[PDB]
RNA sequence: ACAGCUGGUUCCAAUCGAAACAUGUCGAAGCAUGACCUCCGCCGAGGUAGUCUGUGAGGUAGAGCGACCGAUUGGUCCUGUCAAACUCCAAACUUACAGACGCUGUUUGACGCGGGGAUUCCGGUGCGCGGGGUAAGCCUGUGUACCAGGAGGGGAACAACCCAGAGAUAGGUUAAGGUCCCCAAGUGUGGAUUAAGUGUAAUCCUCUGAAGGUGGUCUCGAGCCCUAGACAGCCGGGAGGUGAGCUUAGAAGCAGCUACCCUCUAAGAAAAGCGUAACAGCUUACCGGCCGAGGUUUGAGGCGCCCAAAAUGAUCGGGACUCAAAUCCACCACCGAGACCUGUCCGUACCACUCAUACUGGUAAUCGAGUAGAUUGG
RNA sequence: CUGUCCCAACGUUGGGCCCGGUGAACUGUACAUUCCAGUGCGGAGUCUGGAGACACCCAGGGGGAAGCGAAGACCCUAUGGA
RNA sequence: CGAGUGGCUUGCUACCUCGAUGUCGGUUCCCUCCAUCCUGCCCGUGCAGAAGCGGGCAAGGGUGAGGUUGUUCGCCUAUUAAAGGAGGUCGUGAGCUGGGUUUAGACCGUCGUGAGACAGGUCGGCUGCUAUCUACUGGGUGUGUAGGUGUCUGACAAGA
RNA sequence: CGCCACACGGGGUAAGAGCUGAACGCAUCUAAGCUCGAAACCCACUUGGAAAAGAGACACCGCCGAGGUCCCGCGUACAAG
């Protein structure tokens, strides 16, 4: 299904598991990525990917983008490489679909998704100096596999 | 802005509206300038591009009209040369001046002969294996000993392997 | 997904109704090479023989041989130039200027025209001289007509105007070959004009066919199979979709059918001659006997017999000229039988 | 043929929607307007979007009609037109005491309108109608 | 014949003027009872559409949850998220009563009560808040204003968008909107941007244009380098120990492993990229020269460009427009309604006089549009 | 076996067309020379913007008048009928 | 995974028509769209050549004949440069056809106590009208430009 | 069902191949400029076209007479005209 119907904020907040059954489970694997035994204060630099538009992201459009910019962590600085990324984002919001006319047209449920409000951060990423050019090329990826456009702000770093 | 470029001795320029002409002993070139807000007029012996204006297009065309002047000076006095090498695998090809134009016979097998016409007071000179074009008019030479590289294009078959042609050998 | 199929009929030929001038008019004229001359020349049709002819064509594997060619006979009398119209280059396209005309004039001339009586020859021809010097000067072209009484099977005696470019060398020594042929009689043969084995183009008016319906008029189907028997034999599907609400004019309809002006290209000309050669016995079938100048124009020529038809050399010519063709044989068997 | 025109306008350098629309307020206040050198006039923009509207005009009709000039002739009067109400009385006496030429017919040199001409020297985006009829296929007869 | 169903029901004017909702109904194409409209009689001094303040009611927005509840991360306390059916918190706001001001009523009797007559119970649209639905010119709520039943002015046309609520006639000034022509009024002023005909399209089924991309161009900021000569280009040098060692038939900058050292010097790697079977060969780093003035990195903003395919004839209403007739920032003068101001008249209501509802005089900023329908004079 | 078709042609008889005579009907809110787009209860000769358009008459085949003909048999509804 | 365009499929909605806007398929005849099957000009190649694969510009022209099936769709054959797709009230019944859907007759299967039913199958089963307006194809008569004969011009218009 | 005829070539472009060339000393097909380049566009060619309201031009004849109509014999024409 296309995220046409479902990025915007039109309905209410459907999130209640006590009255909710059959939720699919998150397609999202990782929260934690990198080297999750060091501090995030234990490192120079901090760039974030900030989402400019409010939104809801689909389980399925957060792994992806998860999943394209931590593989191009794993790629550039190893497998044990000395990063950190955080996907502060849960899918909390409960998707309905009407898939009988409009007649009982309440939905059954389809999927979940997470409510990103204008100018939050979705992805934190804490590395060094030598590596700061590849986790903007990270989040580049990254917000080519989300709806809205995006800021890649760095935080903690005047090494420019 | 304004540019000023001193003339050579050999050389003195006339100019009327928007066209400069330059003349010389190897020949004269007549060129029309124009572009918004850019005057070009001659100062005793001086050429002088100016405009009021000082923005990146207006930047771009006063050193184009910059260039274009220079080319002139040295068009005029010692001219422009590029010379040429024929080269052939299999077939013996006949490359001839037949009167404004330059004709290449038996290209590649062909028994139709390529042909091209020689822009302006272009000179094409063939010794042998070799041809030279020359000229005081860089606009006409260029395109001329471009025309004739043009003329062997080969776009059906592989070029790497059918590598007949005449290529430039020399770029002033 | 329904076969496509190319539309009935051509639209270049349009309007397909009656022409104007039962004599011909042609809308181009042949470039400025050679020596000075009309560019064109005009006949009666007479009918159809055929000719043996020895293959001209250095292409030809049958390069001659015996070949059997279809011809149209058409008798060509001499035609009087009697005036020279010159037009001038205005902002509004060409113009005429103004007109030189003769003192010899044919007997029956008076029958289509209000015939000079006074003219001043001089006056004209000085202000084309002046229009020249000015380099306003655009085209030169003589009033020409034919003489019909010099053909015996035509009946009318009213001779044919129409009008016939001069094309050639410079503006100046145009005019002048053009004023010395019109000082004269005006008289000129189609020998002055053509030769036999080259490229002419042929204008006429064609036969009138009256009113006919989409199928001869454009081409179109006639009812197939069980279609054919309900009512509607001759009469095409629909006259147009439901939108656009109107009948387009390209739709295949009834109405005039032939008397248009047609200008076959290309004709050859088999062999230009004088006297009773062609003729066929029992003479041409709704025409009469052939004694006399003619022309023999490879193929069909548009027009029935008797009708005016024009010639003009070839604008658009795909083969070279092979120059007079070795007439071994011309029938003259009856077009009866 | 004689045109007894009150006023001569000279196209030449001018941009043409600029003296078309006070050529038709001067039509409409009863003047006798000819213009002239019209193949000189001018229209600015990018001459390959230009001829895109104009020949498009050409390609656009039916069985009713849409006729449209080729000539510049023409150009500047059916412009002219646009600028006045031609189908009512008043608009229609307007419309013909307008006459557009090609080059000057006349003796006297025709005057230019203030705010219509352009510095060519500052313009270097622009079409003559001319060059518009000459690519539409009109016969150049100027 | 009956019908809760369709059609039709004939003169003028004056006052007021809805409901398309609630409860019940074999009820949902209908009725009854209420809401609401109107008319009559009664009562006799208060009333409350607005605001302020006081005394009360409330858990929606937001927020937050080591405050309950239930969701929802990871690490050896810390660290990451949420809630229509959660709340330690908590508005704006709505709402009861009272006082005050305002407005209104005591000849126009308000508030209230009693009675007669209805119509009406298919609604619609805008905006705000919604709930369902991919969406809809969708379905279904709610508050409000409008259309219905609302003219006139503007918006190209166009029920509900803008101005505007309107007796007749007349003069005037404006509103929305507009001032290059069509077309009344500017080819107005100071300044800047855009080159795409972008645009000349408030709202919208109607006016698209997105994610992504952009040394197109304009503007503003930051760091660094530079006449002890920067950035670039061109010339010259790019050297020895030594072809490092190990590996290996060989490897000599450049297959691989390890080290990556010091001479000469103004530079020159235990070699950054090609190249060879391996050399050679070509440049890179690095230094010098010629040249001469700004250069380089990054951030932000403006307008535009790419992304961008549809059927009879293209479009901002059209013409057409480019230091604008576009866009943005200011400014100046105008055109332009039935609005507003103003003369006269008319109707209606009320007041004075009167038997009069006949004259006459007076008051209306606080009277003048109207479908169904109630009332009344002709 | 053949014109059913390829693929249509020519001919025959009666009409059709012109003239004398005879002489209806269907249909008609009005206006009406339209066309391309748009708008509007979303399927306009009539509204908006443009384009085109001198009037009248003859013959034609039927594109449009959501053509004319029948208060839709389909479907639903009615405290209808059989 | 994300962003879109179209309005060819299907679905949704119930705005328009129930004092009727004639169905599917086919046919005939006309116009158009481009998201291009061929043809023209091109770029790339895992481009030697030949034959191809992918891409770009491009709608001038072309895109055909047949076997089963009412079929649209599709399957199949032989040819072909190729035998592209789509819009025009799913263009086209005051043009045709009437094979399918969908009346009244009948049979079979299934369901039903039964009348009878079926988004099952099957045989049979009707196609109205003299064109007022408009539209176009062709043909005339007048008026305008303001006596006549003949010859032309070319704004525009059509073409493959 | 038979027979005849139905280009080439110019001009300007698209995609594309390039020249000269700057912003940016270099480089660069582009920003100004330029040489090329599609069955596509324009011209060429065929057909219509003085009702093109700017309602056209030329030549001759004529205004008491040029020319035309009716009539008559007929078709290269035709449903009336
Ligand atoms: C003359 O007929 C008509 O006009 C109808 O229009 C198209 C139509 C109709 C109706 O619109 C209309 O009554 C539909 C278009 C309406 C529709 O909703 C629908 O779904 C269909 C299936 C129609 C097609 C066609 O159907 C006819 O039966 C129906 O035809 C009929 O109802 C009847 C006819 C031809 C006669 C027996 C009266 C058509
Ligand atoms: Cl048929
Ligand atoms: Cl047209
Ligand atoms: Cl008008
Ligand atoms: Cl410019
Ligand atoms: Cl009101
Ligand atoms: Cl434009
Ligand atoms: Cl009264
Ligand atoms: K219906
Ligand atoms: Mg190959
Ligand atoms: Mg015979
Ligand atoms: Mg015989
Ligand atoms: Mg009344
Ligand atoms: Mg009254
Ligand atoms: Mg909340
Ligand atoms: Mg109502
Ligand atoms: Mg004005
Ligand atoms: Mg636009
Ligand atoms: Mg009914
Ligand atoms: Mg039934
Ligand atoms: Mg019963
Ligand atoms: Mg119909
Ligand atoms: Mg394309
Ligand atoms: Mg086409
Ligand atoms: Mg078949
Ligand atoms: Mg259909
Ligand atoms: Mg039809
Ligand atoms: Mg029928
Ligand atoms: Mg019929
Ligand atoms: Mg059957
Ligand atoms: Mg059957
Ligand atoms: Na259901
Ligand atoms: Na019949
Ligand atoms: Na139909
Ligand atoms: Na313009
Ligand atoms: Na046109
Ligand atoms: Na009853
Ligand atoms: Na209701
Ligand atoms: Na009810
Ligand atoms: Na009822
Ligand atoms: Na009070
Ligand atoms: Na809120
Ligand atoms: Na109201
Ligand atoms: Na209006
Ligand atoms: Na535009
Ligand atoms: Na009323
Ligand atoms: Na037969
Ligand atoms: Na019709
Ligand atoms: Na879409
Ligand atoms: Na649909
Ligand atoms: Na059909
Ligand atoms: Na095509
Ligand atoms: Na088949
Ligand atoms: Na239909
Ligand atoms: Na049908
Ligand atoms: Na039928
Ligand atoms: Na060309
Ligand atoms: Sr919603
Ligand atoms: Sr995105
Ligand atoms: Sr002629
Ligand atoms: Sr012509
Ligand atoms: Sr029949
Ligand atoms: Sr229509
Ligand atoms: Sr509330
Ligand atoms: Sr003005
Ligand atoms: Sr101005
Ligand atoms: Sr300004
Ligand atoms: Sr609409
Ligand atoms: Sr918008
Ligand atoms: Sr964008
Ligand atoms: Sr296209
Ligand atoms: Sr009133
Ligand atoms: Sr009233
Ligand atoms: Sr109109
Ligand atoms: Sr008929
Ligand atoms: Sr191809
Ligand atoms: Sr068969
Ligand atoms: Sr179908
Ligand atoms: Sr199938
Ligand atoms: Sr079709
Ligand atoms: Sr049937
Ligand atoms: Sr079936
Ligand atoms: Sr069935
Ligand atoms: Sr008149
Ligand atoms: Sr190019
Ligand atoms: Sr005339």
């Amino acid at each position: 299904k296309p995220a046409s119907m479902y990025r915007d904020i039109d309905k209410p907040a459907y999130t209640r598991r006590e009255y909710i059954t059959g939720i699919p489970g998150s397609k999202i694997a990782q929260h934690k990525m990198g080297r999750k035994q060091k501090d995030a204060d234990d490192y120079p630099v901090q760039i974030s990917l900030i989402v400019e538009e409010t939104v809801q992201l689909r389980h399925g459009s957060l792994e992806a983008s998860r999943l394209s910019a931590n593989r191009h962590l794993i790629k550039e600085l190893g497998e044990e490489g000395d990063y950190k990324m955080t996907l502060r984002k849960f899918p909390h919001q409960v998707l309905r679909e009407n898939k009988d006319g409009m007649r009982a047209a309440f939905g059954k449920i389809v999927g979940t998704a997470a409510r990103v409000q204008a100018g939050e951060q979705l992805f934190t990423a804490y590395c060094n100096v030598e590596d700061a050019e590849h986790v903007k090329e990270a989040f580049r990826r990254a917000y080519n596999k989300i709806t809205p456009s995006c800021r890649i702000k760095v935080e903690r770093g005047e090494e420019l | 802005p304004r540019v000023e470029l001193e003339i050579p001795e050999d050389v003195d320029a006339e100019q009327d509206h928007l066209d400069i002409t330059v003349e010389g002993d190897n020949g004269s070139v007549t060129r029309r300038l124009w572009y918004p807000d850019i005057d070009v007029s001659v100062d005793g012996d001086t050429v002088v591009i100016e405009s009021d204006e000082d923005n990146a297009k207006t930047m771009s065309t006063i050193g184009t009209f910059q260039s274009h002047i220079e080319n002139m000076f040295h068009g005029v006095t010692e001219g422009w040369e590029y010379g040429m090498e024929v080269f052939y695998s299999h077939f013996p090809m006949q490359v001839n001046v037949e009167g404004d134009e330059v004709v290449i016979e038996n290209f590649l097998g062909e028994k139709a002969p390529r042909r091209t016409t020689i822009h302006g007071d272009t000179d094409v000179e063939i010794d042998g294996e070799e041809l030279t074009v020359s000229g005081p008019d860089i606009e006409a030479v260029g395109q001329t000993a471009a025309d004739i590289e043009q003329l062997t294009r080969i776009n059906d078959k592989d070029v790497r392997v059918f590598q007949d042609g005449v290529y430039i050998t020399r770029k002033p | 997904p329904q076969p496509s199929r190319p539309r009935k009929g051509s639209l270049g030929f349009g309007p397909r109704k009656r022409s104007t001038s039962e004599t011909p008019r042609f809308n181009s004229w042949p470039s400025d090479d050679g020596q000075p001359g009309v560019q064109g020349f005009a006949g009666y049709k007479a009918g159809m023989t055929h000719v043996v002819l020895v293959n001209d064509e250095p292409n030809s594997p049958r390069e001659g041989m015996e070949e059997t060619v279809p011809v149209t006979v058409i008798e060509t009398p001499p035609m009087r130039a009697v005036a020279l119209r010159a037009y001038e280059d205005t902002p509004y396209g060409q113009r005429p200027l103004t007109e030189v005309w003769t003192d010899e004039f044919h007997s029956e001339l008076d029958r289509t025209l209000d015939v000079p009586e006074d003219h001043d020859p001089d006056a004209a021809e000085e202000q084309i001289r002046d229009a020249h010097e000015a380099g306003d000067l655009g085209d030169l072209r003589l009033i020409t007509h034919t003489v019909p009484d010099a053909v015996p099977s035509v009946p009318k005696k009213k001779p044919d105007v129409m009008e016939t470019r001069v094309g050639g060398g410079s503006v100046s020594d145009r005019l002048d070959h053009a004023l010395d042929i019109v000082e004269d009689g005006g008289e000129h043969a189609m020998n002055d004009i053509f030769r036999a084995g080259e490229y002419a183009d042929v204008a006429g008016v064609t036969k009138g066919k009256g009113t006919q319906g989409p199928v001869k008029r454009w081409g179109v189907q006639k009812r197939k199979g069980k279609h054919a028997r309900q009512g509607w034999r001759r009469r095409i599907g629909n006259l147009g979709p439901w939108n656009p609400s109107r009948v387009r004019s390209t739709v295949p309809q009834q109405g005039q059918t032939g008397y248009h002006q047609r200008t076959e290209l290309n004709k050859r000309l088999i062999d230009i001659g004088e006297g009773d050669e062609p003729t066929v016995d029992g003479g041409f079938v709704n025409y009469g006997e052939v004694d006399g100048p003619y022309t023999l124009v490879k193929g069909s020529v548009p027009g029935p017999d008797k009708r005016l038809v024009r010639f003009r050399p070839a604008v658009r010519p795909n083969d070279q000229p092979r120059l007079d063709p070795e007439v071994r044989y011309v029938s003259n068997e009856s077009n009866q039988g | 043929a004689e045109f007894d025109a009150d006023v001569i306008v000279d196209a030449r350098d001018c941009i043409m929607g600029r003296v078309a629309s006070q050529v038709a307020e001067q039509a409409l206040d009863g003047e006798t307007v000819a213009v002239v050198n019209a193949e000189r006039a001018v229209i600015t923009g990018r001459e390959e979007q230009i001829v895109e509207k104009y020949e498009k005009r050409v390609d656009i009709g039916n069985d009713n009609g849409y006729f449209y000039p080729k000539r510049p002739d023409g150009i500047f009067k059916r412009t002219i037109r646009g600028m006045l109400p031609h189908k009512k009385q008043r608009g229609r006496e307007a419309f013909e005491s307008v006459r557009v030429y090609l080059g000057n017919p006349y003796d006297e040199d025709g005057e230019v309108l203030d705010g219509t001409s352009l510095d060519r020297l500052s313009n270097i985006k622009f079409v003559t109608l001319g060059e518009i009829s000459e690519t539409l296929g009109a016969n150049k007869t100027w």
